[PDB]
């Protein structure tokens, strides 16, 4: 399946000492029906308001409330039984299934000589482990532990593991835990004027996200996983990690509707994150925002806690950037905060905004390209994984953006209702230009509107066949069909015999030296499958020449278009 | 009729004389997944089901209730992984007067390994087989054409549509795995194509000694740094690589690449082909890699 | 297809040294390759809440899947008897087939224990208390690695029947009215007695070219068992959802168009199916008042386009069409059966006899869920200039061909 | 004829990945047959270089001969 689906149902943290395993922190204690199917008080209260604590009301409701002793019917010391395994089966994958609940997670545990890793609860302590339950479907099981694991749990683990080897972080988190649950069970009055075993637990981890930091760290990636989103965790005061899964919405061939679901508002193009990421010129082409600019200054200021260099030219280039330019002209915005290093520079920011969905790559946006409504186009479902409706409320989005232009419906309308041209044709005159280029970016980045790119395979008919004939002998007969063409496609003209590139070189007869040379520095790609815009960029010709290479060139040359 | 099971035991029947007990039985010290009775002399030919070394064991069958053991005559060492079927290939005069026909042992492992064995005259004598005898019946006679080929036969008028260029390396993996127990051609052409990813071979032919492989050299007149696709058709004598016995290079016609070029290439790839085996060593891998690169 | 097994072992509690293997094909496969039934021991016989669970994990490159069964009875030494059939697969495979399987081994041998004593009395050892085990096990071990099959008789009523079925994956729920089902196979000859009526009722209507709403109306079936039935039929891998055939559609090239080329069989079936059998009558109308080559019909492929009608760009090629004998309709069906061309969905979105009350409410309906212009059509049973009409009385409206 | 052939007095291994269950042999010695899940692969014993003939039967369970 191509939708996305975290399947947690919560967290644990499951510690080992001399006398025993036993739990630490769990999140949510709630029921397996709801997951299938003094001064503290001013201290947690001032945490709420300014939002430092982000927990989830529906986990500790009446009605989705599990004891904290108990654990999708299991006991806290049961769990910890079967959570804690041996030397042999601890620092490595730790898969576990119970029926339908998984147990996915990375124990570390100390090695023999007693450290922690290779360069009370501080020295009792031999083993922690933060297990993930998940809850996969049978045919998706192994794609969503292989992904969980590869994406979360590692990345978490090992930096748990370094943070503990240098720092001892996870056994003061586990003491001020404890000490907060027994000053809040077996101390506080506020604990037993609370009515509800529901509300006297919100109450307990409220004053547990408040006190501990491994707590909100756990919190926020199991709230941030389970809702798609980029986790973005504060641990010691001194390191971030930033955790997601990430999302398949980039289609180069066009996925069966009707039979296997996908993302409305999934990118129909030839020109592909993934394509890149798996690679790791990029640089030819140009950056295109998923939000606001602000919205990513304030996603990517969680990024970090010093505002280091890398930051400070991520905000930089974010702040100054066109989808209309490429990223080879912003060299100068990093040359100024200091084959080449500011390409490197430019190459590793692109990196880091196009993998944690931010800044999708787009071919630069002119008016000249043509430009259609993708068939992904986010127009029927009620929100993006549906399957009022999203047509409407991006209407109203875009009478928000642009309140001096037409409806979002007249434009998807006047784009696809004739013969599809380029986007110049639409804007009426050259004041009106930024604005629309701005609604066309508007459009691209929601996934309304893609581009259409033209393909060039290469065709020979029967009298270029003849003339190679007649050229071969230097070195029916009573009548003259002209409807009875036998023709011919070269598929790909690198790999061509002989007589095929007399084909080729005899298909350019006459015309003049330009366009002589025009066809043999393109001839190579003339094969159906690289698009011309690509071709323009790489090669730097314009699109006079090659709109005169097709007029000159008409019989010869198939014409491919598509995304 | 003779039986084997899953404890070891090898059982010889007689139902004519009794329905109940064995004539002999031969007890191994493995479970037994294919007994079969020899197609040649006086014996019977066993092989384990998941342990005894994985060896096909040979065991005569010459002799007057018996419960003995297994002692084989021949032991086919080797198969790591565990045998699951062992087959066996005849060959014979087309006539057919006196008896003289040869055997080759077939097996098959779970390791993806398919290996012939063959018997020697030692064995064809310590079973009780008579090699040369008077036929009472004229053995069959079977036709000797493969079928590893691809077979083929309003109206449609005749048209090329696309290029059959324009449309191998399962032929370059297939080739690494044959190893007749560098010593052979296609071994040499396999571990070529395995070191040279970039070289795209168009066809592969060890059985008529034919070679045609493409590939991008730097040999531009006009730039240097210019790469210009090439076809070179290889054809082998039936002596490669012996002495005086070179490989034909063949270079197809192209227009990018001039005639004093093309002739220094055939050139230099004939005195590479006729120094190396000057030395009867093998000339393939210096030509490819002088083509394409130094 | 379904992954051999690696280790077939039989685990029992003895009550005096613990969790211990009792019998396990091949011989000594454990130790030879590392696994150590002490490390995980307390996994194969856990406590009884953790029994009678489909119990899976990763040791290594080894997957083992057990299903443990505990049964509290006085007749046993220490008032329980645990045993536990454990299965050893390879870690990167999928095991999902095989789990029912050792789910309802050990299920059946829970019922055999707990009827006549069998797994304690086989041990011939009377300290558990107050047919061949190795045996069973290579039988286990080589009928499912060699035939996905075993029947492997252990009493005289008892036997063990598995057999290893593949996982599929299940039916979608996005089919609808609009949507047209191609039968990929022959449906006549697959019908049984044990098919279902209402699915034997669809069978003669999938024709290829019929939409659910008007085969339920053919079939005199309601719409809902006639979209289960489709679902059912796609769950088994052999119907495809299409759309409903019209002039007024809009039809584009898909991205696999080269794929007519880089085909050796995909243009001599174009050739052989767009084609009348004779010379049609419809190849003797005009516009108003030998086989065709593959060029032709790649040429007349990449004609199509976004915002241009089927209606105009059959017009505006109707002589080669005409001359070589092309169906239109089979021609648009090939093109989308081998996906090189797409259809742009027409949405009616907002800013003649009297329409009834249900009619315009389902039609205001289909408005704001910005339903498509066939949806609308097949709940309307109109064509789609009423529906215009319509609307164009009711309100403005802008059409995007996606 | 049978007596040119180049593999029969000689020891040869041929590796076939691809997982298969069952042979059988032609008793005039030329072809031979290998069968998995996938379908059947037909090796030439005389040339024993040229990829096998792949027929297509795909089935989830195991031939068994």
């Amino acid at each position: 399946e191509c939708l996305p689906n975290s399947c947690l149902l919560g967290v644990h943290l499951v510690i080992s000492t001399h006398s025993g395993p036993q739990i630490v922190y769990h999140y949510p204690p709630s029921n397996t029906a709801f997951l299938t199917n003094e001064e503290e008080d001013m201290e947690v209260s001032a945490m709420l308001q300014d939002g430092k604590i982000s927990m989830n009301e529906i986990f500790f409701e009446e009605e989705n409330f599990q004891d904290i002793n108990k654990i999708l019917e299991f006991d806290n010391d049961f769990v910890a039984e079967f959570c804690s395994p041996e030397r042999e089966m601890c620092n490595t994958r730790f898969e576990f299934t119970v029926d339908n609940f998984c147990f996915l997670g990375l124990p570390i545990h100390v090695d023999s000589q007693g450290r922690w890793r290779k360069s009370d609860l501080g020295k009792n302590m031999n083993m922690f482990h933060v297990c993930f339950v998940m809850n996969p479907h049978l045919i998706e099981y192994n794609k969503r532990i292989d992904d969980m694991y590869q994406f979360v749990v590692t990345r978490l683990s090992l930096l748990l593991r370094y943070v503990q080897s240098k720092t001892s972080y996870i056994s003061s988190e586990c003491h001020i835990i404890l000490k907060e649950k027994e000053r809040v069970l077996k101390h506080s009055k506020t604990y037993q004027s609370i009515r509800g075993a529901g509300n006297k637990g919100k109450y307990l981890y409220q004053r547990i996200l408040a006190k501990s930091s491994l707590a909100r760290a756990l919190t926020e990636c199991v709230d941030k996983i389970q809702r798609n989103e980029i986790a973005c965790l504060e641990i010691n005061d001194d390191k971030v990690i930033s955790l997601q899964i990430p999302i398949q919405n980039e289609f180069e061939k066009m996925p069966n509707f009707k039979l296997q679901p996908v993302l409305r508002g999934s990118y129909l193009t030839s020109i592909l994150n993934m394509k890149f990421l798996e690679k790791s010129d990029l640089l030819n082409y140009a950056l295109l925002l998923l939000d606001e600019p602000n919205n990513i200054i304030s996603s990517l200021e969680t990024f970090s806690y010093q505002d280091d260099i890398g930051t400070i030219i991520l905000k930089h280039l974010v702040r100054n950037i066109q989808p209309n330019i490429p990223l080879r002209s912003y060299r100068y915005l990093i040359t100024d905060l200091l084959n080449s290093l500011e390409s490197s520079i430019l190459r590793s920011c692109a990196l880091h905004l196009m993998y944690w969905r931010h800044a999708r790559i787009v071919i630069p946006l002119s008016s000249k390209y043509t430009y259609i409504v993708s068939p992904l186009a986010p127009i029927q479902g009620y929100t993006i994984d549906d399957y009022v409706p999203l047509i409407y409320q991006n209407s109203m989005l875009f009478r928000s953006k642009f309140p001096s232009l037409p409806s979002l419906p007249i434009f998807l309308s006047l784009l696809s209702t004739d013969k599809p041209q380029a986007y110049s044709n639409i804007i009426p005159s050259r004041e009106h230009k930024p604005v629309y280029l701005n609604a066309l970016a508007w459009l691209i980045q929601y996934g309304y509107v893609t581009q259409l790119l033209t393909f060039i395979n290469i065709r020979v008919d029967k009298h270029i066949k003849m003339a190679v004939d007649e050229d071969l002998e230097k070195e029916f007969e009573y009548d003259d069909p002209e409807m009875q063409h036998d023709y011919t496609i070269i598929l790909e003209p690198e790999r061509a015999t002989a007589i095929e590139k007399r084909w080729l070189y005899r298909c350019i007869y006459g015309q003049p030296s330009d366009i002589q040379i025009l066809f043999n520095k393109l001839l190579k790609y003339f094969n159906g499958k690289v698009p011309m815009e690509l071709v323009i960029i790489k090669e730097e010709i314009s699109r006079h020449d090659l709109k005169k290479l097709l007029n000159a060139l008409d019989k010869y040359l198939i014409e491919i278009h598509h995304w | 009729i003779m039986s084997s099971s899953n404890d070891g035991t090898v059982k010889f029947w007689d139902y004519s004389k009794s329905t109940t007990e064995s004539k002999r039985t031969v007890t191994t010290n493995f479970p037994i997944w294919r007994g079969r009775y020899l197609p040649f002399g006086e014996g019977y030919c066993i092989m384990p089901m998941v342990g005894g070394n994985n060896a096909v064991y040979l065991i005569n069958l010459c002799d007057d209730n018996k419960k003995t053991k297994l002692q084989p005559i021949y032991a086919f060492k080797g198969h790591s992984d565990r045998v699951i079927d062992f087959l066996w290939r005849s060959r014979h005069t087309c006539d057919g007067d006196y008896d003289d026909r040869e055997f080759q042992l077939v097996t098959w492992s779970k390791d993806c390994d398919l290996k012939l064995w063959p018997i020697s005259d030692s064995i064809y004598g310590k079973v009780n087989f008579d090699r040369g005898k008077r036929l009472e019946e004229k053995l069959p006679d079977y036709d000797y054409c493969s079928y590893n080929k691809e077979p083929e036969n309003f109206r449609r008028l005749r048209e090329n549509f696309v290029t059959t260029s324009g449309l191998k390396t399962n032929h370059i993996t297939w080739l690494s795995g044959i190893r007749m127990n560098i010593q052979n051609l296609g071994e040499e052409v396999s571990a070529i194509g395995h070191k040279f990813p970039k070289v795209v071979f168009e066809k592969i032919s060890v059985s008529t000694r034919e070679l045609c492989l493409t590939l991008n050299g730097p040999w531009s007149e006009e730039n240097p740094d210019d790469y210009i696709f090439l076809r070179i058709s290889i054809n082998f004598p039936l002596n490669y690589p012996n002495k005086g016995d070179p490989p034909k290079f063949t270079i197809e016609e192209n227009s990018n690449l001039t005639m004093s070029k093309r002739q220094e290439i055939l050139s230099n790839l004939a005195t590479i082909g006729q120094k190396y085996t000057d030395s009867n060593l093998y000339c393939l891998e210096p030509c490819i890699r002088f083509v394409l690169g130094e | 297809g379904f992954v051999p097994i690696h280790t077939i072992f039989y685990s029992v509690f003895h009550p005096t040294e613990g969790s211990k293997i009792k019998y396990e094909f091949p011989p000594n496969n454990l130790k030879n390759h590392g696994i150590n039934f002490n490390t995980f021991k307390n996994y194969i016989i856990p406590k009884p809440i953790l029994c009678h669970k489909l119990i899976t994990f990763k040791y290594g490159t080894y997957r083992i899947v057990c299903y443990p069964v505990t049964i509290n009875s006085p007749i046993y030494a220490r008032n329980f008897f645990s045993f536990n059939f454990v299965f050893v697969f390879p870690y990167d495979c999928e095991t999902s087939p095989y789990e029912p399987a050792i789910t309802r081994l050990g299920k059946m041998f829970k019922v055999l224990e707990e009827q006549n004593q069998l797994l304690s009395k086989s041990e011939r050892d009377p300290v558990f208390f107050d047919f061949s085990i190795q045996d069973l096990l290579m039988r286990i071990f080589q009928d499912l690695n060699n035939y996905s099959e075993c029947l492997i008789p252990i009493d005289e009523g008892n036997a063990v029947d598995i057999k290893i079925f593949p996982l599929l994956r299940p039916p979608t729920t996005c089919v609808s009215l609009e949507d047209v089902p191609l039968s990929s196979v022959n449906l006549k000859k697959i019908i049984d007695v044990n098919w279902d009526p209402t699915m034997m009722s669809i069978v003669p209507y999938i024709d290829g070219l019929n939409s659910i709403a008007k085969i339920s109306k053919l079939s005199n079936s309601d719409p809902g068992l006639v979209i289960e039935c489709i679902r059912h039929l796609i769950y088994y891998k052999c119907v495809t959802l299409s759309d409903i055939f019209q002039f007024s559609n809009i039809y584009a090239p898909s991205s696999l168009i080269r794929n007519f080329l880089t085909d050796p069989l995909m243009a001599s079936d174009c050739q052989s199916y767009v084609t009348f059998p004779e010379v049609s009558k419809i190849s003797n109308l005009p516009l108003n008042k030998f086989l065709p080559t593959r060029s032709c019909l790649f040429d007349l492929y990449r004609s199509l386009s976004q915002g241009q009608t089927l209606k105009t760009w059959y017009e505006s090629k109707y002589m080669i069409l005409k001359e070589n004998n092309i169906d239109i309709r089979r021609f648009i069906t090939f093109g989308l059966e081998k996906r090189i061309i797409y259809r742009c969905y027409s949405f009616p979105v907002m800013i003649m006899p009297k329409l009834s009350d249900e009619e315009e409410g389902i039609l205001e309906e289909s408005i704001r869920n910005a339903e498509t212009f066939d949806k609308i059509c097949v709940l309307l049973s109109k064509p789609k200039l009423e529906v215009e009409s319509y609307l164009n009385e009711l309100g403005e409206f802008k059409v995007i061909n996606s | 004829g049978p007596y040119n052939s180049p593999t029969f007095g000689k020891s040869l291994s041929l590796k076939v990945d691809g997982g298969f269950n069952a042979v059988s042999i032609n008793p005039s010695g030329r072809d031979i047959v290998l069968a998995s899940r996938q379908g059947l692969y037909i090796i030439d014993l005389d040339d024993p270089f040229t990829p096998p003939r792949w027929l297509h039967h795909i089935t989830p369970w195991q031939v068994a001969d």
